[PDB]
């Protein structure tokens, strides 16, 4: 669409996928503001509005919150208050033809600078002097609308810019426009942080022989913590186990007698006791021994 | 014409599963024996309040009733849901229609979804605009009411519609009687079997012996005397006492002063 | 639907004029400017001239210039080649195309012209 | 101006074999190149817009290839309709001469 | 506009408390790698703010000078109160480095 | 520190085209807007045009406007004024100016145009 007569389609209830965006060529420009340009794109919005204009290069650098142009003042005007990335790439290819391309216009002249997100569509002859246009081309009295002149010769900063700018909107409301994780992999018997449909917990996976009902997503604790879970991707239920914890207990004679000293892990078979996290390996820091002999459980 | 509710029409509040254990759960429920509406159609579709909660109870041989509209309004003014089920696939639109009084089918929109033999049972709830469906299809060989038992009803869809509905009707093609409840916040202890499935509750404002059931956690309660409730008498009326002086205060002299 | 038609196409006596017409019909004529072309038999095509949206700036191939002329009339929606000093070589199939080498291009079904 | 050519010396193919045809320009035109064709007695039909992208209403199987002077179109499988002459224009140059072209044949 | 303020639109992870930055590295937004050189989602990492008279107050220069205050046990130089003569033996309230 | 010489004024007929080259050393040229001040002889001094720094942005007086081109090549570090349709008016001892106003002054010894 003409800049002056911008289009907005309103995005909603889809996953939005901002790292194609990113991942797509020939993009000059793309700058977010307020939003961080990269590693938020799973940040979930309200609603996402999609405005699409055609403007020159000199244009598209006018085109960002708090800047003062002509193409800002009259066509298009972008709030500092938003949170939304700007995106423009060169169109010189399908833009632009022998003899100029009439097919993308911008106002020359309005009456007022235009509010923020606000479209005016009015083609009046504008009012200049003080003599009423009367709606005919009179002196002072010139179209709103001047076309674009663009031609593949053009130089690059007169050349066509195709623009969408991305405006998000964060209310009181399920915010469904979000985006989607890589899903890593299901890892199993081996004590884990784990995020299911963004239930975090840390503990050992399992095969669950429990089944329950189709809706139903996950087991009852008394905590109100997991006892177990249903994967998203494959309806199978997964019971959650605690990763081991005990107790250090060293058992110690007197000091005087000796300095010997044996320690009982609380809780815990002999198997899990090697990896301790001692800070040293062969030598008795922190822990008396974790590979030694007299080993009694 | 009126129905009691017979301890029917409850739902599993969440999506936890639970087994062998009783929950005591605060949320909107369908107070046992409930004097609910009876509409007749044969041979009756006012518009009626949502009142946050709503039980949708149909007794229907030929499946007559098809859908509902939730709306604030209704009447095309604002976005008013729509729920028609034809054939075998459900339309769920939030664009605003007109409708008539009373609906009858010969035998814009922001969101859009696409999925007496037997008693449909449908719980609504809109809660931080998300409305819910609980959907629960039971065999009834009783034509005159509903069962005097128990079924919970599961879940259906959750929808991010994100409007206030004020009031609900519903339309059904003419060529069925349905049964409304208006749910009210309640506190219940719900059974759980070993597969999940709630099998009784126990409404816990409806007599003393079920406050003893919910205060002791356990259907069965017994001999002995238990603590249950603090009983409060309510005030009948409210009383404003203020003085008699009719004098308007000089603020427009100090704010509108020429000088300060 | 966009439909381009071509008329005033006929044989002619060497370096007589002939003026060509190019009809315009389910779209805006004046906002779209508008092209001329020309395939010779058995030959690739070749365009003669380009006229603007408004009619003001005008080009013409190498060739066929300040022999041929473009001229066009908004209200009555046609473009017209007027070509002059016309030769046994230019003898072609006139095919006038709106908005030339982008997405919004248009043929014409041209209008057979024969030098002889 | 920038003179437009055309590669295959001749073009004879029978239905469903993959065909491909090439165009190169004189100097560059970056991306400024419209593919057509046009069948025996009827109006030229422009298979791809700037040569990179297909033009609405066109099949499928027409592609669009090449970037800057060399510039190629791949049609998946033939048909009858698809048999014709086949031309390449520039538009970054206001003097404009087409491509010579060639007649993809049954 | 006045160029010679700057700031950092891109940097890949957030900065330190403390920690100042001032590499000119060009930064891989994009999928392919920059190279060193500007590309296609390749963009010089610092922004020039655009400073006009005439511009609004939100967007005027601000000179700001942060100041940091250490509280410890050490010897405390930068003190800023007039000091009196010693008091021993009787109770007294007293400042001593603050 | 900064040295401004500028290039290119001479005695010109009225209705003459002259460009007037002022060339920068010292510093960085792109980062610094550009100015030219025209001080008429017994007359006080005449802003003439300024570009930015960018360039993109070029204003200019009314009188200067239509009639007076300003420019700048970033690689060769010289701010070129094109005059054209030159007066007996125009004649100035016109003077290179970067940043006006402001802590980064810089000044230039200026040529005279004599029309």
């Amino acid at each position: 669409a003409s800049v002056y007569a911008w289009n907005r389609k309103r995005i909603s209830n889809c996953v939005a996928d901002y790292s194609v965006l990113y991942n797509s060529a020939s993009f000059s420009t793309f700058k977010c503001y307020g939003v961080s340009p990269t590693k938020l794109n799973d940040l979930c919005f309200t609603n996402v509005y999609a405005d699409s204009f055609v403007i020159r290069g000199d244009e598209v650098r006018q085109i960002a919150p708090g800047q003062t142009g002509k193409i800002a003042d009259y066509n298009y005007k972008l709030p500092d208050d938003f949170t939304g990335c700007v995106i423009a790439w060169n169109s010189n290819n399908l833009d632009s033809k022998v003899g100029g391309n009439y097919n993308y216009l911008y106002r020359l002249f309005r009456k007022s600078n235009l509010k923020p997100f606000e479209r005016d569509i009015s083609t009046e002859i504008y009012q200049a002097g003080s003599t009423p246009c009367n709606g005919v081309e009179g002196f002072n009295c010139y179209f709103p609308l001047q076309s674009y002149g663009f031609q593949p010769t053009n130089g690059v900063g007169y050349q066509p810019y195709r623009v969408v700018v991305l405006s998000f909107e964060l209310l009181h409301a399920p915010a469904t426009v979000c985006g989607p994780k890589k899903s890593t992999n299901l890892v199993k018997n081996k004590c884990v942080n784990f995020n299911f449909n963004g239930l975090t917990g840390t503990g050992v996976l399992t095969e669950s022989n429990k089944k329950f009902l189709p809706f139903q997503q996950f087991g009852r604790d008394i905590a109100d913590t997991t006892d177990a879970v249903r994967d998203p991707q494959t309806l199978e239920i997964l019971d959650i186990t605690p990763c081991s914890f005990g107790g250090v207990s060293v058992i110690t004679p007197g000091t005087n007698t000796s300095n010997q000293v044996a320690v009982l892990y609380q809780d815990v078979n002999c198997t899990e006791v090697p990896v301790a996290i001692h800070a040293d390996q062969l030598t008795p820091t922190w822990r008396v021994y974790s590979t030694g002999s007299n080993v009694f459980q | 014409a009126y129905t009691n509710s017979f301890t029917r029409g409850v739902y599993y509040p969440d999506k936890v599963f639970r087994s062998s254990v009783l929950h005591s759960t605060q949320d909107l429920f369908l107070p046992f024996f409930s004097n609910v509406t009876w509409f007749h159609a044969i041979h009756d579709n006012p518009v009626l309040p949502f009142n946050d909660g709503v039980y949708f109870a149909s007794t229907e041989k030929s499946n007559i009733i098809r859908g509902w509209i939730f709306g604030t309004t209704l009447d095309s003014k604002t976005q008013s849901l729509l729920i028609v089920n034809n054939a075998t696939n459900v339309v769920i639109k939030v664009c605003e229609f007109q409708f008539c009084n009373d609906p009858f089918l010969g035998v814009n929109c922001t969101f859009e979804y696409v999925s007496f033999k037997n008693l449909r049972e449908f719980v609504f709830k809109n809660i931080d605009g998300y409305f819910k469906i609980y959907s629960k299809h039971t065999p009834i060989n009783l034509v005159r009411d509903l069962p005097q038992g128990f079924s919970a009803l599961e879940p259906l869809v959750d929808l991010p519609i994100g409007i206030n509905i004020t009031r609900f009707q519903t339309l059904l093609a003419l060529h069925a009687a349905y049964y409304v409840g208006y749910l009210q916040p309640r506190t219940f202890l719900l059974k759980y079997n070993e597969n999940g499935t709630i099998t009784d509750a126990v409404d816990c404002a409806l007599d003393p012996l079920s406050e003893t059931k919910c205060t002791l956690k356990s259907f069965t309660v017994e001999k002995g005397i238990y603590q249950t409730s603090n009983f409060r008498v309510q005030p009948t009326e409210s009383i404003v006492r203020f003085p008699n002086i009719t004098n308007l205060c000089p603020f427009g002299e100090v704010f509108n002063a020429t000088r300060f | 639907e966009v439909q381009l038609v071509e008329s005033g196409g006929g044989l002619v006596q060497p370096g007589g004029s002939l003026r060509l017409s190019c009809t315009a019909s389910g779209f805006t004529f004046s906002n779209y400017g508008f092209h001329w072309v020309r395939q010779a038999p058995g030959k690739g095509l070749e365009w003669v001239t380009i006229i603007s949206y408004d009619g003001i700036t005008k080009h013409y191939a190498d060739s066929v210039k300040d022999r041929f002329t473009v001229s066009r009339d908004n209200s009555k929606t046609m473009v017209y080649l007027q070509m002059n000093n016309l030769k046994l070589d230019d003898t072609a199939v006139y095919y006038c195309a709106r908005d030339l080498g982008t997405y919004d291009d248009s043929w014409g079904q041209g209008v057979l012209v024969t030098v002889s | 101006d920038i003179q437009m050519t055309q590669s295959p010396s001749a073009l004879s193919a029978s239905v469903g074999d993959r065909v491909t045809i090439s165009c190169r320009a004189s100097q560059n035109i970056d991306g400024f190149l419209a593919w057509y064709q046009q069948k025996p007695g009827k109006a030229p039909k422009l298979l791809i817009y700037a040569a990179s992208r297909l033009q609405s209403g066109i099949p499928s199987r027409f592609s669009g290839s090449g970037s800057g002077t060399d510039f190629t179109l791949t049609i998946s499988s033939l048909q009858p309709e698809d048999f014709a002459a086949y031309y390449c224009q520039q538009v970054y140059s206001a003097p404009l001469t087409f491509g010579g072209g060639t007649k993809v044949e049954f």
